[PDB]
C-alpha cells in the first residue's frame, strides 16, 4: 500500500487539486484525507478491494458527518454506488 | 492510520533509546 | 479519461482560426496577448484547466500547446508580431520553401511529405514536453489547396504514427468558389483522407457564416478575420466542456462516444445562438430569450453554421451544451417540445442529449437576456448534400480532365493516367460514403444485422 | 590539485585571456589582479588556489604559461591585462614572429627551446606543493600551436609520469587550409593517443554555427568563439572551483567519464547561456538535442558510453527524476557497458556579476559517444586523400623533417595507422562483442 499512497499523492499532484496542494491551508486540508484501504473480498479485483476511509479532526468533526464506524455509512454507500457506475 | 502510526512509533522508540543512552538527562533528587 | 489536446494550425485560414481561438481562450482564462497570465500567480485556485491546451512553462505564463504550419511566412510573422511571447517560435513551421506554387492539393501534399520529418520532430518535442495526451485537433482549411494537402499529409502521418490517439478535424468549406474545379478537387482529395484515417470531422460551410455575419453584425461588408472569429468561438464553446470541466462530459473521447455512432458516420453539423464574445455583441440584450428559446434557435436552420438544405433531415446523434445559469425545468420543457418536433429514426430509440456547463468567473457577465448561450451538434446526412455540389462539379468536369497540368507536379505521380486514377478512386470513395449515409438514413441499416446472425 | 594553464598559439592565448577574465569576474579578482573583495570577511566557498597564486599583496596571479611563436598576441594580452599576468611566465622563444603553419617548425622550436619551458614549469611547480597536472588549450589546425603542444606533451609525459594531463583541442572547420592543417591535426591526435590522458574535442564549424544561432550578428568573430570557449571551460571547471560536498577534484570526474585510457575524447555541450526561462527538464532535453552541442554530431543515434552533466542553478529533484527517466528511455547504452548518468548540482558564484537572463538555470554535459569518431573519420579521410593525391607536404619542413622527406611520410603513415586502430577500437566498443573476453 505504500505504492498505492504514492500513486494517490501523484494523482493529487496531477489533478486540478494541485492548486489546493500549493496553497498551504488547502494542502493541510488535503493531507487530512486518510489514504486508508479496507480490503473487501478474498483475492478479488483491485477495484472491488479498494475502499476509502476518512478520519476527521476537531473542530471539524463536531459539525461534519463522515463514515463513522457506528454510523449509517451514508457516504460509504453513496461512494460505492458512484464507484460501481 | 497504521502506516504513519508505526512510522512515528519507530521514530519515538529511536529517540527514547538515544535519549536514554545519552546520559539520561531526566533525573529526580531529594 | 481526460487528456491534453494539441492544436494544429494548417494553411492561412487554419492559422487565422487558431490565432482567433487562442485570443479567445486568453480572454476567457485571463491570459492576454503577451503570453503572461493577466491574473497573478498567487491566486492559484482556478476553476478552469488550461493544462490540456496550454503548456505551463512558468507559473505566470501559459504557452498554448499548439503548432502552426504554413507555406506563407507573412501570416506567421504577423501573428508572432501581434502575439508577442504568446506563441512558441519553435512551433512555427515554414520550411523556407517560399510561397505556394498554386492552389493545388498535390503541392500541399508534396510540401508536407518533403518536410514531414520537421513537423514530426516538432510533434515529438511537444510530446516529450507534455506528460499526458489524448489527441490532436487539426484545422484543415480545405478551401486552400496547399492547406488541404498539408492537412492530408499530417493525417496520413499521425494515423499510423499514433494509433492510440483519437483524431478530430475541422474542415472549413467555402460558400461560392472562385475556381470551383480546383476547389472541389482539393476538397475531394482531403475528404478521401478524412474518410480513410480521420476519426471525427466537423464541417464549416461559409454560406451560413456569411449569412450570420451579415445578420448579427452592423457592417454590411464581411471580413475574413471576424468570419473566422465565429469558427474560433465555436471551437472554444465545444472545448469548454474540457477547459471548464463539467460533471457529465469531461473528455473529448466521452463526447465523441455519444457524437459518433460509427467510424463511417463521422461528420457533424453545428449550430449556435447569436454569439456574445464576438466584436458586435451589443445587440443581444434586446432579444430576452430563455433556455427553451435558446434550444429553439439551436434547432432552427437560421443558426446552423453549415448549409442546412433541410428536406426531412434524418438525425442520428443530437447533442447540445448550454453555458450559463440554466434551469432544469426549462430544459425538460425544451426537451419535451423538441422530441415532438425533431425527426427521429424508427430503428433507434435514442433521443437528444443535453449537457450543462459553467460560465467563466472572469468573462464579462451579460444581462439576463443573453446571459446563457448554447451550442448544438447534430449528426445529419445533410453533409453529403453539401458535398453533392463538389461531386457534381467532379462528374461534369472530369469528363475532359481540365486543370490536369497542375496536380501532376509535386505529388508522387507525374503522369496524367495515375492522377486520373487517383481522382477516380477518391470520387468512388466519396460516392461510397454518400451511399453509406443514405443507407443509414433508412431503417434497413440496423436490419442488416437482424437479418443475418 | 593545482592545475597550470598552457596557452599555445594565438588561439590558446585568446582563449586563456578570455578564461582568465571570466574567472576574475567570477571570483572578484578583476583585471588588476588585486582582491576586489573587502578585507573584513575572509570566509569564501570557492577555490582560487589551483588557478590563482595569492602573493603578499593579496594579488592573484593566474597559474598560466603562454607558449607561442608570435610575441604580438602575447604583448597585446599583456597590454589588455597590465598588472594581471607575470612577465616571468611569458615565453616567446626569442625568435621573433611566427613563420610556417606546419607541425614540423613548431616541434623543432619546442625541442630547441625546451630548456626554458622546462625551467618555467619547474619553477611554477616548486612554487607550491599540491599538484595534480596541467591544462592545455589549443587548436589542432594551427601548425606552430600543434607543434608546441606535442613538444610540451612529450616533455610532460617523459618528465612527470604521475600528473594527469587534460587538453582542449579545437578542430578546424570545413575550409581551404584543411589540405595542410589536417597534417597538424592528425599529428596532434597521434600525440594525444600516445601520451595525453584526457582531451575535449571542439569543431570550429559547429562552434560558428552555434555562435550565429545564439547571436544576432551572423558575422561571428574569433573573439566570440574564444569567449564561448571561456564560458564552456568555466562551466566545466565550476565543479572544481566551487567544491561543496561531492566533487573537489577533476580526477573523480575523469574517472567517472573516461572508462578506459584508449577512449579519452569527450564532447562538451552547454545550454542555455548568453554572451526560470527554461526548467531543468527542458535544459537536459536541450543538452540531449544535438542543436546545443559544441561539436558536429553527424549521427542519428550515437552510442552513448559515459555521460556526466553539471546543472548550475536552483534545481528541484522531481524534474531531475523526470529528465533522468526520459534520458534512460531515449538514450541507448551498449549491452556490455553500464548506463551511468551522473548529475552534479554546481553552485553559482556570488562574487560574479549577474549574467543576462537571470534566474535561468543552465546545464553543461560531457559525453563519450560516436560523435567524435565522425570528425576523426572525416579528418583522416581528408588527410589520406590529400596525401595520396598531392605530394606537396615534402616541400615545407624544418630540421630533421627537412633533412629527409621519407621519415615524414613514415611518421604520417604511422599516425594514420594509429588513428585507424583507434577508430576501430571505438567501433568495436560500440558493439556488444567488445567485452566478450570475460563473458
Ligand atoms: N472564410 C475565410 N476563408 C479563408 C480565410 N483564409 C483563407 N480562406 C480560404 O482560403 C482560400 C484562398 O486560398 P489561400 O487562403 O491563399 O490558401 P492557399 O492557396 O493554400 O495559401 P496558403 O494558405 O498561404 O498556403 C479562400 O477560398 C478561402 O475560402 C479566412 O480568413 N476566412
Ligand atoms: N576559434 C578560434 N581559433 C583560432 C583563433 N586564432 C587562431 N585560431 C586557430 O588557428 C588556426 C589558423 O592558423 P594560425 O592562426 O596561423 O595558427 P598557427 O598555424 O599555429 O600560427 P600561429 O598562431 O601564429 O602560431 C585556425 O584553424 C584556428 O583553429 C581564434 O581566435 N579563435
Amino acid at each position: 500500500n505504500y505504492k498505492l499512497t504514492r500513486v494517490l499523492q501523484e494523482a493529487v499532484q496531477l489533478s486540478s487539486l494541485r492548486h489546493l496542494m500549493n496553497s498551504p491551508r488547502n494542502s493541510s486540508v488535503i493531507n487530512g484525507l486518510d489514504a486508508r484501504v479496507l480490503d473487501l473480498g478474498h483475492g478479488s479485483v483491485g477495484w472491488d478491494v479498494f475502499t476509502l476511509d476518512y478520519i476527521l479532526y476537531p473542530p471539524l468533526s463536531l459539525v461534519l458527518n463522515v463514515n463513522r464506524p457506528f454510523g449509517r455509512k451514508e457516504y460509504l454507500r453513496i461512494f460505492n454506488f458512484l464507484w460501481r457506475f | 492510520e497504521q502506516e504513519v502510526r508505526e512510522h512515528q512509533m519507530k521514530k519515538e522508540r529511536f529517540d527514547r533509546a538515544l535519549e536514554s543512552k545519552l546520559l539520561g538527562k531526566r533525573h529526580i533528587t531529594y | 479519461m481526460g487528456g491534453e489536446i494539441i492544436t494544429l494550425q494548417a494553411g492561412q485560414c487554419g492559422n487565422h482560426v487558431g490565432k482567433f481561438l487562442w485570443s479567445q481562450l486568453a480572454k476567457e482564462h485571463a491570459i492576454g496577448t503577451d503570453g503572461l497570465s493577466q491574473l497573478p500567480d498567487s491566486s492559484t485556485e482556478r476553476d478552469d484547466d488550461t493544462k490540456p491546451f496550454f503548456r505551463e512553462n512558468s507559473r505566470n505564463k501559459f504557452t498554448p500547446r499548439a503548432i502552426m504550419m504554413d507555406s506563407e511566412p507573412s501570416v506567421i510573422a504577423d501573428v508572432e508580431n501581434t502575439f508577442r511571447g504568446f506563441f512558441d517560435p519553435r512551433n512555427t513551421w515554414v520550411a523556407s520553401d517560399g510561397a505556394s506554387a498554386g492552389n493545388s492539393w498535390a503541392n500541399g501534399y508534396d510540401i508536407g511529405t518533403r518536410n514531414q520529418d520537421d513537423i514530426l520532430n516538432k510533434i515529438d518535442k511537444e510530446i516529450d514536453s507534455t506528460d499526458n495526451f489524448e489527441g490532436f485537433q487539426l484545422l484543415h482549411s480545405v478551401a486552400g489547396g496547399t492547406g488541404s494537402g498539408l492537412g492530408s499529409n499530417l493525417l496520413e502521418a499521425l494515423c499510423d504514427r499514433y494509433p492510440k490517439k483519437i483524431l478530430t478535424t475541422y474542415s472549413v468549406f467555402p460558400a461560392r468558389s472562385s475556381e470551383v474545379v480546383v476547389q472541389s478537387y482539393n476538397t475531394i482529395l482531403a475528404l478521401r483522407r478524412l474518410i480513410e484515417d480521420s476519426d471525427a470531422t466537423v464541417v464549416f460551410d461559409n454560406a451560413s457564416l456569411l449569412n450570420i455575419s451579415g445578420k448579427v453584425f452592423r457592417n454590411p461588408n464581411i471580413d475574413l478575420q471576424h468570419t473566422n472569429q465565429l469558427i474560433s468561438t465555436i471551437i472554444s464553446s465545444v472545448t469548454n466542456s474540457i477547459r471548464f470541466p463539467s460533471y457529465m462530459y469531461s473528455s473529448m473521447s466521452s463526447i465523441y462516444s455519444t457524437l459518433i455512432p460509427s467510424p463511417e458516420l463521422h461528420f457533424l453539423s453545428p449550430s449556435f445562438t447569436p454569439f456574445t464574445s464576438d466584436y458586435i455583441h451589443d445587440d443581444i440584450a434586446h432579444k430576452g430569450h430563455s433556455s427553451y428559446d435558446v434550444m429553439l434557435d439551436l434547432l432552427d436552420p437560421s443558426n446552423s453554421l453549415v448549409s442546412t438544405a433541410m428536406n426531412n433531415p434524418t438525425y442520428f446523434n443530437v447533442y447540445n451544451t448550454i453555458i450559463g445559469n440554466v434551469e432544469p425545468r426549462q430544459i425538460s420543457r425544451a426537451m419535451t417540445k423538441l422530441q415532438q418536433r425533431i425527426k427521429f429514426p424508427s430503428w433507434s430509440s435514442s433521443a437528444m442529449h443535453v449537457n450543462i456547463g459553467r460560465r467563466s468567473p472572469y468573462l464579462p457577465l451579460q444581462p439576463n437576456e443573453n446571459e446563457v448561450s448554447g451550442m448544438m451538434l447534430s449528426n445529419m446526412s445533410t453533409v453529403v448534400n453539401v458535398f453533392e455540389n463538389a461531386c457534381n462539379t467532379f462528374d461534369k468536369v472530369f469528363a475532359k480532365g481540365a486543370f490536369l497540368n497542375n496536380y501532376n507536379v509535386g505529388d508522387l505521380f507525374q503522369s496524367m493516367q495515375n492522377v486520373q486514377d487517383e481522382f477516380a478512386e477518391s470520387r468512388e470513395v466519396v460516392q461510397s460514403l454518400m451511399e453509406d449515409y443514405v443507407a443509414a438514413e433508412q431503417d434497413s441499416y440496423l436490419d442488416d444485422v437482424l437479418v443475418d446472425d
